[PDB]
């Protein structure tokens, strides 16, 4: 019903209608977080290079 | 060979569906949590609707409609017919009721209630059964939930021999084109203790549900008499006949009703589709005038038409969708 | 992405060599290493097996491998034999006598440098290395016993790095020594432990399905063999052409392997044919489709419907309709989802090459993770158990240093991985 | 002005990028070698389209874009593509091999050792800004690089650009055009990790426009370049407010204002009309009220759900082609009284509107035909809860047997990290429950 803040130019125009009312991590532990996962690789890796090693 | 799944182990009624879907040795049951079904006989509460229809390569159906709840509450089915243009407000097939929450329209119920005291009409209402506007109020708080009150007929239809009190069921199922059809066998689920105008206390008399009767048998087989016998009772007695007196009457509420909802809960243009059985329960007055009572959305059977209700399920709801390698039903037109 | 391959024994190197013999055709590539083809489709991700060198030669980036000359003398003699880098022809005198102790610890550690030599050369030459693809047998010595001691060092020095094979299972029915039990239980030992994806060639199916389908009454190993090279061509098409996904060795093990012992796969082929005989007719993609999941068409003596599929990778190949093999195949799943586990969305994937295989119009291969493979490591079991409950035939191996203790080790993760398999069967 | 930098992320970003940097050279009449001839300044300015488009002395018009994948595969034909000259090497980055489906090796293995070299290509970006708005990132859900890499470069977003805003455009996965059976352990775990670091994110469910390719433009089988067409024209009509002349959605903080009231609840529901095929011999046009009534059809959404069984908390609509304020109102009004639209309590029901007279842009050669009159809805509505549903119980099923975990915690995951991504999932269902119902 209410059409509002009409807004015009050459490319085109704008407007609202209304029908009714209503009723972060730091860098510190982001590189912390990818190094720690890095351990567990290394963790891993190694350990399998001693089993092998076995 | 088409496949289905069974999520609701307490339906008499798709329990008797699966069982005759199996007999025909063209659909096999899966597991619960199988997805790759063609049909979902789904559960009552949280259906998952929303996982339906995101399976390359299969057509799938469900026996609910997303949605129909607002018909199959008390306290919805108020709201939809007062808010409802196709309904609201001069409905004059549905009692005057209210919605009451437990300390929302109260204020507005009292002043009815107060053209009925000063008025020296009737003025029983029901939620238990109470003339007293404030045993009514004292007993919805007491409880816990939401109630709805709504105006007692205090003149129904009495049935004779015995000067008894009943309630049509009436069985409909819509299918998945919303194509509206009704069981040409509807059931009285008859009171057998006689009427009672002045005490509202005993509600053996007043509430005629199957279980509460269970003088349960006397007049009729477990207190309920299908409609071959009422139509014979209606011819003799007040000379007419359940189609003329009640029967248009009642197509003509379940057609209403579905109609004012059916955009909101089509599956015309989804990605799924759905069917469902509801089960009307209507009040006849001693005029010939019926009543919505309510509507149930996961109704049960009467014992002997089980066998013809349950294949006309199949027939017209799951078949004409999962095709095979004089109707039971009366096709309400729209 | 770069895979090199690698062939140890009798057997690996007569179904290596078939290999490249099958697919250098399909790429277009002839004896001299000069390619002759018309469609640039058989370029596009040749590098994937073939080195490139100046005049535009293709060499194959294999490695052959065996403890005695004789074989390995036949491939290069053979069709296809001169193509082969022949740097890469690694070879001792003493040979394994079908013996897995003289392949992995005495015969075949006296020749196993050599080998990791080449395969580091190839690998230093590899933009960027995706991993190893093995061919051998289980039941004899060579392939058997030094196949997984090369698998073992080169898990060492590349433990970043995908390792496929392909592993001839030993068979009664085709058998050369009755040890075969015993050198194919030590073998799957290693294979559970140190490789992604190992495809389960069974002779025994091999046999059945030349016999019973093919008719043929008296199958040689080059009849085992044309199901073989017919096998590999499919299950590495989409490593070799482009595809909707450009398949590799890494993104495949993690479609296919949902826990990291349960990597031994049935494959599977439609249409089966013999060697020679030409079919005129092609078959309609629902006979592919039925036919490729059919347990006549699986390459490992296994009942698919006695467990379920965890995951499975289809190809077909040839001009088709596209449309209708997504259909065909959603109809399998849709029809028989109960041999499927239901913990697993979606596990069954379906891919399409535009080239056709020599002498067939289209044709279906099939790549599944089923359950019902205990049934293959319960045979060997069995087989293991009737002599190692008498010691029979165990001073070959002790004599070469092993102790029983070792036997009792690989007996025991064998009917581990069976109850593993047991596990997912019934979830 | 104030600029915007575009982020293509792994292959879904990659070549859905290339199908709208051509579509926006199109629009603006740019040509594949950059040179733009109506753009009268040389050499620089500050119009609307160098919100996208930067400007050198020579008069090249390059994107403010930077391309990156761990494998080189596809961006390499960018480098050799129709629009090569379109962009400078600096702009397009590549790894060595990709992230095989893992969102682990995309995240902490793979991701590790790119990460601080594609910051360094977009630090050079931002530096060619006056005043950066933020950055529009385009990525897979189901793509270990898509999934694994756009959340840590999210993260890393927000730590050297605080202040900016940053939108994505995201590719929900579906069976039909699947690449891995993990990508729903890839999609929970980047939507937990970037959530916080998201303003504003437009999925795509590649079921829906798979299947409107297949409805609509007759195409039996559609390629990733016939899904991508359509998602372009689709991306366009969002960020033409950000690329024209107007008063709606002028800038990135704007979306978030006329779509976004609760932050976490940032899903906004695309819905796309008309669809037609170009080799469809005989069309009739459709009108403003048919292409209207077709933004509330199920059928032509961006994800299949149904908004009727849920509450809007915004709605824009956005047209192009001949298209005036009074057909637009008559259109609405009438929709209003036939259809199901509730907004929550405390929001006003209503409709931003924006209206470009230039009709949408068609590639030449594509599959979508010339219309005079298009539209494209933007509706935050609580029914796309029901993607979040369906993807979260493949999770289930999959997480229950803990299958395939194993590849994540070789790449150094946590597998507590799987139950924290599927918690913090099981607390938007709720969020979106709470609003909704
Ligand atoms: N709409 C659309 N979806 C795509 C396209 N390319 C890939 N996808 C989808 O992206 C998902 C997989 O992510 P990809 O982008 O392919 O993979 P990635 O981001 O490169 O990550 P990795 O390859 O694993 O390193 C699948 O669900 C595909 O359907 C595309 O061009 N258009
Ligand atoms: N407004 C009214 N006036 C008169 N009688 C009424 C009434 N509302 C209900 N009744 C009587 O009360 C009985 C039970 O009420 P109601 O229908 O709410 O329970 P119910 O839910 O068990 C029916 P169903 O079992 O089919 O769901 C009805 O069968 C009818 O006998
Ligand atoms: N399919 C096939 N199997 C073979 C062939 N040659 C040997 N085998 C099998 O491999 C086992 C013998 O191993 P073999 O390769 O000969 O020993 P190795 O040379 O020391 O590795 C037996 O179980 C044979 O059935 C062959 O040409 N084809
Ligand atoms: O191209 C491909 N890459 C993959 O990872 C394969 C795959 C397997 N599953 C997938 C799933 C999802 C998506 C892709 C794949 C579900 C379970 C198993 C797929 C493939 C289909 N048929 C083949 C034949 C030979 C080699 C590879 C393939
Ligand atoms: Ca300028
Ligand atoms: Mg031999
Ligand atoms: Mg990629």
């Amino acid at each position: 019903m209410e059409v509002i803040e009409l807004n015009k130019c050459t490319s085109g125009q704008s407007f609202e209608v209304i029908l009714k009312p209503p009723s972060d991590p730091s860098l510190e532990e982001i590189q912390k977080k990818l190094e720690a996962a890095e351990e567990r690789r290394k963790y891993q890796e190694a350990e399998l290079l001693k089993h092998l090693a076995e | 060979m088409y496949t289905f799944v069974v999520r609701d182990e307490n339906s008499s009624v798709y329990a008797e569906v699966s069982r005759l879907l199996l007999a025909t040795g063209q659909w096999k049951r899966l597991r619960k949590d199988n997805p790759r079904f063609n049909l979902m006989l789904g559960e009552r509460n949280r259906l998952p609707f929303g996982r339906l229809g995101h399976e390359p390569g299969l057509v799938q159906l469900v026996n609910y409609y997303r949605g129909a709840d607002k018909l199959c509450r008390k306290a919805s089915l108020v709201k939809l017919i007062k808010t409802s243009p196709e309904l609201s407000e001069s409905c004059t097939w549905f009692p005057e009721s209210y919605v009451i929450y437990p300390t929302d329209e109260r204020e507005v119920f009292l002043a009815a209630y107060n053209r009925r005291r000063e008025g020296r009409e009737g003025n029983v209402w029901i939620a238990l059964i109470s003339s007293e506007a404030s045993e009514l109020l004292d007993f919805i708080d007491e409880q816990g939930q939401v109630h709805v009150i709504q105006k007692y007929l205090e003149k129904p239809l009495l049935l004779e021999p015995g000067h008894r009190k009943f309630d049509i069921r009436s069985w409909v199922l819509v299918d998945h084109l919303y194509n509206i059809y009704l069981y040409r066998e509807g059931v009285l689920r008859t009171s057998s203790e006689p009427y009672n105008s002045a005490n509202f206390q005993d509600k053996t008399c007043h509430l005629t549900n199957h279980c509460i009767q269970k003088n349960y048998g006397r007049y009729e087989e477990g207190n309920e008499m299908f409609f071959e016998e009422f139509n014979q009772y209606l011819m003799d007695a007040l000379n007419t006949t359940l189609e003329n007196s009640i029967l248009l009457q009642i197509k003509h509420i379940i057609r209403s009703c579905l109609m004012c909802i059916e955009p909101a809960i089509s599956t015309k243009h989804l990605h799924y589709q759905s069917f469902q059985l509801f089960g009307f329960d209507f009040m006849v007055d001693e005029e010939l005038k019926v009543w919505l009572i309510e509507v149930n959305g996961a109704p049960a059977c009467a014992q002997k038409l089980y066998a013809e209700l349950c294949q006309g399920i199949v027939d017209v709801a799951i078949s004409s969708v999962f095709p095979l390698a004089t109707s039971i039903f009366i096709k309400l037109h729209h | 992405r770069e895979i090199v391959h690698i062939q140890a024994g009798q057997c690996g190197n007569q179904i290596g060599a078939k290999f490249w013999e099958v697919i250098s055709d399909e790429h277009g590539i002839d004896p001299t290493g000069s390619y002759h083809g018309d469609s640039d489709l058989q370029l596009e991700r040749i590098n994937v097996y073939y080195n490139e060198a100046t005049g535009n030669k293709y060499v194959p980036r294999a490695i052959l491998v065996d403890l005695e000359p004789g074989t390995m003398d036949s491939v290069r003699s053979g069709p296809f034999g001169q193509i082969f880098r022949p740097d890469n022809f690694v070879f001792g005198q003493s040979g394994a006598g079908n013996n897995w102790a003289k392949g992995h610890y005495t015969e075949g550690a006296e020749l196993v440098d050599s080998v990791l030599d080449v395969v580091r050369k190839e690998s230093e030459s590899c933009d960027c290395l995706q991993g190893f693809q093995l061919t051998h047998s289980l039941g004899g010595g060579t392939g058997s016993g030094m196949g997984t001691l090369l698998i073992s060092k080169i898990r060492e020095e590349y433990p970043d790095r995908i390792m496929n094979t392909f592993s001839v299972m030993p068979s009664p029915k085709v058998s050369d020594t009755v040890v075969e039990p015993y050198n194919a239980t030590l073998s799957v030992h290693q294979l559970v432990e140190n490789t992604d994806e190992t495809y389960c060639i069974d002779n025994e199916a091999l046999y059945d399905i030349c016999f019973r389908t093919l008719k043929l009454t008296t199958p040689t190993y080059g009849d085992l063999n044309h199901l073989v090279s017919a096998t590999m061509s499919g299950v590495t098409t989409c490593l070799r052409f482009p595809g909707q996904l450009n398949a590799d060795l890494r993104k495949l093990a993690v479609n296919m392997v949902p826990f990291p012992r349960l990597h031994f796969f049935m494959p599977g082929f439609a249409p089966l044919t013999s060697r020679g005989s030409q079919q005129y007719r092609a078959l309609t993609v629902p006979e592919l489709t039925q036919q490729m999941f059919d347990s006549k068409n699986m390459m490992a003596a296994c009942d698919p419907r006695h467990g379920r599929y965890l995951t499975v990778a289809a190809i077909f190949r040839g001009r088709m309709s596209m449309k209708e093999v997504d259909e065909q195949m959603l109809n399998v799943q849709n029809k028989n989802s109960s041999y499927f586990v239901e913990w697993i969305p979606n596990n069954v994937k379906t891919a399409v090459c535009d080239i056709p295989p020599r002498g067939l119009k289209m044709s279906a291969t099939f790549i599944g993770n089923s359950t019902a493979i205990q049934e293959l490591f319960k045979r060997i079991s069995e087989q293991f158990t009737a002599m190692f409950r008498r010691k029979a035939f165990l001073h070959w191996y002790t004599g070469e240093g092993m102790d029983e203790m070792e036997f009792t080790e690989a007996e025991s993760n064998m009917n581990d991985l069976v109850s593993e398999y047991q596990q997912y069967q019934d979830a | 002005m104030r600029e915007c930098i575009s982020i293509h992320v792994g292959q879904a970003g990659v070549q859905i990028g290339n199908a709208c940097w051509e579509l926006y050279c199109l629009e603006h009449g740019i040509q594949p070698d950059g040179q733009m001839p109506s753009d009268k300044t040389i050499g620089g300015g500050d119009d609307s389209f160098n919100t996208f488009f930067s400007e050198t002395g020579a008069g090249k018009h390059v994107p403010r874009a930077v391309f990156v994948d761990l494998e080189p595969t596809v961006i390499d034909e960018v480098r050799t593509g129709t629009y090569r000259q379109l962009f400078h090497p600096e702009q397009l980055i590549t790894g060595k091999e990709d992230a095989a489906n893992n969102y682990a090796r995309g995240h902490y293995t793979i991701g590790k050792e790119i990460i601080d070299l594609v910051l360094d290509r977009i630090r050079k970006l931002a530096d060619q800004c006056t005043g950066l708005q933020g950055f529009l990132v385009f990525h897979s859900f189901g793509g270990g690089t898509g999934s694994g890499f756009t959340s840590l470069l999210m993260e890393r977003l927000s730590v050297d650009y605080g202040k900016k805003s940053k939108l994505e455009f995201s590719i929900y996965p579906a069976p039909q055009v699947s690449t891995a059976v993990v990508e729903p352990y890839n999609s929970i775990l980047t939507t937990h990790t970037t959530l916080e670091h998201s303003d504003c994110a437009f999925m795509v469910d590649n079921e829906a426009i798979y299947d409107i390719c297949r409805r609509n433009l007759d195409i039996e089988r559609p390629t990733y370049t016939n899904l991508n067409r359509l998602i372009s024209q689709i991306v366009s009509s969002i960020t033409a407010s950000l690329r024209f002349d107007g008063a709606l959605n002028v800038d990135l903080t704007e979306f978030q204002t006329n779509l976004v009231p609760y932050p976490r609840i940032h899903f906004p529901l695309a819905t796309y009309a008309p669809v037609i095929s170009a080799e469809k011999a005989y069309h009739e046009q459709l009108s403003v009220a048919e292409i209207t009534n077709a933004c509330f059809e199920p059928a032509n959404q961006m994800v299949k759900c149904d908004p009727r069984h849920g509450k809007y908390m915004a709605c824009c609509l956005l047209y192009r082609g001949d298209v005036v304020p009074k057909d637009v109102n008559a259109a609405i009004a009438t929709i209003k009284t036939k259809r199901s639209i509730q907004f929550v309590d405390w929001c006003p029901t209503g409709f931003k509107v924006g209206i470009n007279y230039q009709p949408p842009t068609v590639v030449p050669g594509g599959d979508l035909a010339k219309v005079q009159r298009a539209v494209c809805m933007l509706s935050n509505t609580t029914a796309i809860a029901e993607a979040w549903a369906r993807l979260d119980h493949k999770f289930d099923l999959m997480y229950a047997k803990r299958a395939f975990v194993h590849w994540y915690v070789g790449e150094g995951m946590e597998e507590g990290e799987f139950s924290e991504a599927r918690e913090d999932m099981a607390a938007l269902e709720k969020d979106y429950e709470e609003v909704g119902v």
